[PDB]
DNA sequence: GCCTACCGGTTCGCGAACCGGTAGGC
DNA sequence: GCCTACCGGTTCGCGAACCGGTAGGC
């Protein structure tokens, strides 16, 4: 990391590093019971101590300079052991009762609506307002990179957490879970206290703002970086790092018709809070994302189908493509476990947008999505492997497109009939789902953009 | 409302009886004891020795009277009298504390040390067998 | 956990957040408890026990409300109790 | 969280005093 | 051959100063 600015030091003198390990840590204690939920940031700029309750202007600092350099390390090496109980290398970190514990920190040339698509997908600031009701710390979350080895065990205990609930385990057993996670990941609770996760949903609500938070640190991570020479536009440099060839169909295209269709058809009887308003279609293509879906173009039963999610997403499902849960994320939310999922209706797929009154544009998205010998699934059910010879999973809903009605695409079965009654009733689900297990089985065909209507 | 009242009036009588009973023994141990003595009675009756003056006598006093606290049954820590019960202070995690709670928590016989050149004469202060009251 | 805190002076060093003379030794005084602006941690505001009632505070049941009630002598107990009343 | 008055345990500093060696006086 | 007034130095006694660990405040 670089210097905290509470120093008034900043743009000085350098934060100082022995070779490898760096003389700066940012540590982080928090008991559900009592309330606390508390940091620590230690600096050998002169050593730096800051402290106070996280996401507030509740604490205090002292700066303070030594006597000399290696007063430096005795002083550092002390206050980080008296806090932190640990001595400042070890080969496994150990937490110690009511001490601290330390987190671990790392003239465009192209059309109007393109360069719109780029504005509403790398506005970061946007990004962080989403993140704002999560109560994740907008202070210094942004300069501050959490790592990778610390997100994931941030995903553990909220798997840990869910496994906990299912069986009913003791308060304790949970508590500590609460608390190494809080811990972990820094909340703004204000002056109250963070509460417990000891729901089904609040685990899938931490679970999704983890997800929500790792996209964001993606979409600066392609930000900040290529080669900065003057030559190309500020729009097209972040066009080029997403790595993909976006085009405008254009209103007038037959095609076009066939999408607005597709929207205006398949919208939910039950999804009756909002109206859709196609403002755009783009035609999507992926770097080397037919380098690899040529296997399943051999596939039969092709669909192509809506993926919805939220416009934070987008910087990265550009640049990666759609991705399956990592394996330490907990499997509360999903249906059917961790995949790829997509929807036969517009309406279904929009509502991972998260839009609202305020909020009205929205993105979704279009994928030939090589189905092919389908498994069939009633009610739900986390599934790790596959039976055999079957290369996806259905959920089958009470309503589907009508089948009698089953355009095609460029040898892709678009279901964009109106809804009528399935063939079984004795489902949980009231609409269709697929699920394919393997990043390559999709294929990005159209990224559309959508306004809500609602009625407030 | 007659034995209600009774029982009700009886028991504010032992109450105090309790209350002023440990202040008695407390400031008998201030006026003769040195803290160093009283934190090593504690250590004796392998007790964890807190910190601050008044609260080492409590626990000697309590100690006394009541019991020499056993450990314990989960995290093995030290359970301490807290207004109203006996809540452990000890550590089921290194996250999170324990949180156990009791009226009627288990212990040993408290074993003052044959140094004791005055505890022939604050035991001889009528205190006979009896367990914690506590508050309506 | 309590809002209020009662107690015998642990050190005559303490001032009294209304009048800001030293609470002596060993003397009845009681608390009102605070958010610190320095730390993450609520912090006692110490009113000598003559004092604490001009600030306005009405504790309507001290030993339910008041910490360190059970622990007082019995007769200082009764002061608390009574001196809650007027 | 950090700051500091207080507690006991030891050392320090200095003046009385204790002592032995002595050299002018008878 | 004593005595004794004078002086340099080792000792002793006792409060002042020092000091690290910490209960109590904010
Ligand atoms: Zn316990
Ligand atoms: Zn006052």
């Amino acid at each position: 990391a670089a210097v905290d600015p509470d120093s008034g030091l900043e743009h000085s003198a350098h934060v100082l590093e022995k070779g490898g390990k760096v003389f700066s840590a940012t540590l982080g204690l928090v008991d559900i019971v009592k309330g606390t939920n508390s940091y620590y940031k230690l600096q050998l700029l002169w050593i730096f101590r800051s402290w106070g309750r996280v996401g507030t202007v509740i604490g205090s600092n002292k700066l303070e300079q030594m006597p000399s350099k290696e007063d430096a390390i005795e002083h550092f090496m002390k206050l980080y052991e008296e806090k932190t109980g640990n001595a400042w290398h070890s080969k496994n970190f150990t937490k110690y009762p009511k001490k601290f514990y330390p987190l671990e920190i790392d003239k465009s040339k192209l059309p109007k609506p393109v360069q719109d698509l780029i504005k509403m997908i790398f506005d970061v600031e946007s990004m962080k307002k989403a993140m704002v009701e999560y109560e994740i710390d907008l202070q210094k979350m942004p300069l501050g990179k959490l790592s990778k080895r610390q997100i994931q065990a941030a995903y553990s205990i909220l798997s840990e957490v869910q496994q906990a609930v299912s069986q009913g385990s003791s308060d304790s057993q949970i508590l500590d879970l609460s608390n190494r996670f809080y811990t972990l990941i820094p909340h703004d609770f204000g002056m109250k206290k963070p509460p417990l996760l000891n729901n089904a949903d609040s685990v899938q609500a931490k679970a999704e703002m983890l997800d929500n938070l790792l996209d964001i640190e993606v979409a600066y991570s392609l930000l900040r970086g290529g080669s900065d020479d003057s030559s190309k536009d500020p729009i097209d440099v972040n066009y080029e790092k997403l790595k993909t060839d976006i085009k405008v169909v254009d209103r007038d295209s037959e095609e076009a018709e066939i999408i607005r269709k597709y929207v205006k058809n398949t919208h939910a009887t039950t999804h009756n809070a909002y109206d859709l308003e196609v403002i755009d279609i783009f035609k999507i293509e992926r770097e080397g994302e037919c380098q690899r879906y040529k296997p399943f173009k051999q596939l039969h039963n092709r669909r192509l189908l809506w993926h919805g999610s939220r416009t934070t997403n987008f910087a990265g499902i550009l640049s990666q493509g759609l991705r399956i849960a990592p394996p330490e994320a907990p499997v509360t939310g999903y249906m059917f476990g961790k995949g790829i999922y997509f929807a036969d209706m517009v309406s279904k797929s929009a509502n991972y947008c998260h839009t609202s009154q305020g909020d009205p544009i929205g993105l979704i998205l279009l994928g030939e999505v090589a189905l092919g010998n389908m498994y069939e699934l009633k009610h739900a059910s986390h599934i790790s492997k596959l039976p055999k010879g079957k290369h996806s999973v259905k959920g089958l809903g009470k309503t589907t497109p009508d089948p009698s009605a089953n355009i095609s695409l460029d040898g892709v079965d678009v279901p964009l009939g109106t809804g009528i009654s399935s063939g079984v009733n004795d489902t949980s689900l009231l609409y269709n789902e697929y699920i394919v297990y393997d990043i390559a089985q999709v294929n990005l065909k159209y990224l559309l953009k959508l306004k809500f209507n609602f009625k407030t | 409302s007659k034995k209600e009242k009774d029982k009700d009036s009886k028991l504010e009588k032992a109450l105090k009886a309790q209350n002023d009973l440990i202040w008695n023994i407390k400031d008998e141990l201030k006026k003769v004891c040195s803290t160093n003595d009283l934190k090593e009675l504690l250590i004796f009756n392998k007790q964890q020795v807190p910190s601050g003056e008044s609260a080492i006598l409590d626990r000697v006093a309590d100690g006394m009277v009541f019991g020499a606290l056993l450990p314990c049954e989960e995290c093995s820590g030290q359970l301490v009298f807290k207004s109203d019960a006996y809540y452990c202070t000890g550590d089921v995690t290194a996250w999170t504390k324990c949180m156990v709670k009791t009226q009627t928590p288990n212990r040993k016989e408290w074993v003052t040390p044959k140094e004791f050149r005055e505890i022939s004469y604050l035991k001889k202060l009528k205190v006979k067998k009896q367990d914690r009251i506590f508050p309506p | 956990d309590k809002l209020y805190r009662v107690e015998y002076a642990k050190s005559g060093r303490a001032s009294c957040k209304k009048c800001s003379e030293s609470i002596p030794k060993d003397s009845l005084r009681m608390a009102i408890m605070v958010q610190s602006p320095m730390f993450d941690g609520k912090v006692p505001h110490w009113y000598h026990f003559s004092c604490f009632w001009k600030v306005g505070h009405s504790i309507r049941h001290p030993d339910v409300e008041v910490d360190g009630f059970s622990e007082l002598r019995w007769d200082d107990q009764q002061k608390v109790k009574k001196t809650a009343e007027a």
